[PDB]
């Protein structure tokens, strides 16, 4: 409903003890699947298939991570463990402080994301697409660590 | 050449594995991708799941291979196998085989 | 200037990897020593005699933390190494994504902060007092880890 | 109430150590409070900062006690100190003296 302002911060622990940082910028939108709140955290990508309730025991992640999830072309998983919605819930349940789907491959997620506005999650859910989506994955793909900063103006 | 997958990509690696192959989430730092595996790496085993054939953790501490979550079949390098579990030093009344890394009487 | 809405959040992970959370809410004000932004991170308490640029070097902190700094009666730190503003700049530097001052036993600090002779940091500098302060410290004092969430509205 | 201390606080432990002793920021999770010691702990050393006399980190790794940021009097248990440095297993060129754990 409102535009989400994503700042992707790259940092380096300088030897002086201090930290230097390189901010990148993007925009996406808040899904009504989730709260209209700002958030921030160490970015973690998740494979969409990593987000199944199916697994009895999974990997642990430190609490507070900003998930990042590249959705796939609809026709490449015939039936998922869960719906996009469902998966955000997993994320949040697994300690996600927010979730950011790169929606480029599949828009319908959007209509499926905003479909559960009745029972919204504690925490923001956001999508991105297009060049804004590409930049995200360029950082997520080539860098070691990056902190995400989502603001609700 | 993402290998062993029906579906695939630069951003998620492999996906929805081919045939009977086993799906395995690898992780390096933030990044995470799919792999459509033949014989899962240390700590994991081919498990036949609801979603798909996927690779799972071998419960037993220090273990390299299982046939099931809770029984180790090949212990890891350094360690001795005994009754499912994995040991650094074989338990009281038991003696080592450095050859088989097994454990005896 | 503005009111700053802080959620301190305790968290535990069940052995499935799922996270349960306890969230305490407080209130404070954004300072004009710091930008007017929301921000969230793991919390790190800093003794105020721990924020001097003086020493050759200090212990390193993982980037993106939220500094929380209980000031003491000024007589108990009569000649301070830098200004409270100055100690805010020193935390940002060392990676803080935001700073929170319990000025309860030193409102003079309140007044120093808003009329900055020193240019304003590009991260939030919030301050608290009374119950809000008290609340914050009860958590910080008695727990091992907590995440903060400061929110601008 | 507090040991080695002029001023005190629930939240910040010792503040402004009594000059005779040394000031040690100690860390427990997210907590950091002043402690006021006889003598600094493993890896720190007495030092007179402008504002006060506070334990500080020996620049030298593994080295239990200092006289200077970079010169190191003793190396921690299972280690060998000479000419300011400290090495795991006494380096080629000399011979260990495990009674003095020298090199
Ligand atoms: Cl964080």
């Amino acid at each position: 409903k409102e535009t989400a302002f994503v700042e992707v911060v790259l940092f380096e622990s300088s030897p002086s003890g201090d930290y230097t940082t390189h901010t990148t910028g993007l925009t996406g939108r808040f899904s009504r699947a989730g709260a209209m709140l700002s958030a921030e955290g160490e970015i973690v990508q998740m494979h969409p298939l990593g987000l199944c309730n199916n697994n009895d025991e999974e990997d642990l992640y430190e609490y507070g991570w900003v998930g990042v999830v590249k959705l796939e072309q609809p026709e490449l998983d015939p039936k998922p463990c869960l719906t996009v919605l469902g998966k955000a819930k997993r994320a949040v349940q697994r300690g996600a402080t927010a979730v950011i789907f790169d929606v480029s491959e599949n828009p319908e997620a959007i209509d499926q994301l905003n479909q559960g506005s009745e029972d919204p999650l504690k925490r923001p859910v956001v999508y991105v697409k297009g060049a804004d989506a590409i930049k995200l994955m360029n950082i997520v793909n080539k860098q070691k660590v990056a902190r995400a900063r989502i603001q609700h103006l | 050449i993402c290998k062993g997958c029906l579906s695939c990509s630069k951003d998620n690696g492999c996906s929805r594995c081919q045939q009977k192959l086993f799906f395995f989430l690898r992780r390096e730092g933030m990044r995470q991708y799919g792999e459509c595996l033949h014989s899962c790496p240390s700590g994991y085993y081919g498990h036949r799941a609801p979603d798909m054939n996927r690779c799972a953790r071998c419960r037993i501490e220090n273990c390299d291979s299982c046939f099931s979550k809770d029984f180790c079949t090949k212990c890891k390098v350094g360690f001795y196998l005994h009754r499912g579990r994995c040991f650094d030093e074989c338990p009281d009344g038991f003696a080592p085989l450095d050859e088989t890394m097994e454990c005896v009487e």
